[PDB]
């Protein structure tokens, strides 16, 4: 099976398939096992999509409801918001979904500081992403249920894996972007990405070429974030 | 305004 | 009802959510009516970006298949062939949807120029993508039922239509992508294309603002294809 | 580029 499966899952990404390309992951997260490199992100790519399609629906939706605010129609505004509140159950769905793996098939099976910061960082940005859309006393619960599983990774990162690391780096770009938009920090989420960016800078001297790629990639985005948001 | 970066 | 069908049609197309847009408007195209030409095109777009998925997806499939036939490793091609075909009925269950809808609903129940063009069109570019995965007898029946419909598109088009009329164009361009595509036909295609082009061009002298941007907006489509081809 | 069709 798992042999094949990751090539059913293959081929899910290059055809675009997503909602295929999640189930045949989740078959292999449910084997209880050490993901290969691969397979955490074959899972990781899959998933972003999924959600990805209908966090764009959502803010799009959003984008019609808040111009027909302004535009004050308050007959097709009752239709849209029947329309947001149907994504926002699918954004629920989703996110509960893959969350549900992780803290039982996935954390758990983890034994190496990769696939271990790998998992908290992913918990991190689902329970963001259910903050993304939430409002009241909603949006605290998931916001500091992701801010304790973000900061999770991060303490695990910062001991098992180099600063240079992309997975550690990739954590501190959607950490920054959490308090920027969650927690409506923008100073924290700055003061966040120079600092994960900046202690990068001395040790790309030792890793390798590929590695080297991996990492000033993420840097790049770090780097395009703190220029966007100053 | 260009979308933030995420991965 | 068909004003509600018609506005959640809307919001489908602008979240992309192009199987809900299908839902609305197939409701609508039930009522046996004579379809406003939004109505047409929603319903048109909605349809075509469901097949559309389909077609970028199995071609995608297609092309590992073929790059996995010529490096001769035969064992994961197993898989492979299975997610074709699988691709394939959801694109054969879409086409025939779209026809029972065609020929059940909108050509019976269409007296106007324009709707009847439209749908023999509509009913041609669905045999195409029939034709387009389809082959042995099964290639050329579709093929067949294909050109049938756009010669009684064109026809129909020649007689009720002016050359500078999109829809005409449109039916001009999707003809000429037929015999291009399908018949393997580069000739009679260019042939075609240009002889719609340099039709519209001269009676063009004479039109309405919000219509020069139709019919010219066509007439780069079919501009570029001689463009490409040539 | 991709030959367009409408």
């Amino acid at each position: 099976d798992r042999e094949d499966l990751v090539y059913q899952a293959k081929l899910a990404e290059q055809a675009e398939r997503y909602d295929e390309m999640v189930e045949s992951m989740k078959k292999v997260a449910g084997m209880d096992v050490e993901l290969t490199v691969e397979e955490r992100n074959l899972l990781s790519v899959a998933y972003k999509n999924v959600i990805g399609a209908r966090r764009a629906s959502w803010r799009i939706i959003s984008s019609i409801e808040q111009k027909e605010e302004n535009k004050g129609g308050e007959d097709k505004l009752k239709m849209i918001r029947e329309y947001r509140q149907m994504v926002e159950t699918e954004l629920k769905l989703i996110c509960c979904d893959i969350l549900d793996v992780l803290d039982k098939h996935l954390i758990p099976a983890a034994n190496t500081g990769e696939s271990k910061v790998f998992y908290y960082k992913m918990k991190g940005d689902y329970h963001r992403y259910l903050a993304e859309f939430a409002t009241g006393n909603d949006r605290k619960e998931a916001a500091e249920n992701s801010l304790v599983a973000y900061k999770a990774a991060s303490d695990i990162a910062m001991t098992e894996l180099p600063p240079t690391h992309p997975i550690r780096l990739g954590l501190a770009l959607n950490f920054s972007v959490f308090y920027y938009e969650i927690l409506n920090s923008p100073d924290r989420a700055c003061r966040l990405a120079k600092a994960a960016f900046d202690d990068a800078i001395a040790e790309l001297d030792t890793l390798s070429e590929e590695s080297y790629k991996d990492s000033t990639l993420i840097m790049q985005l770090l780097r395009d974030n703190l220029t966007l948001w100053t | 305004g260009r979308r933030r970066n995420s991965n």
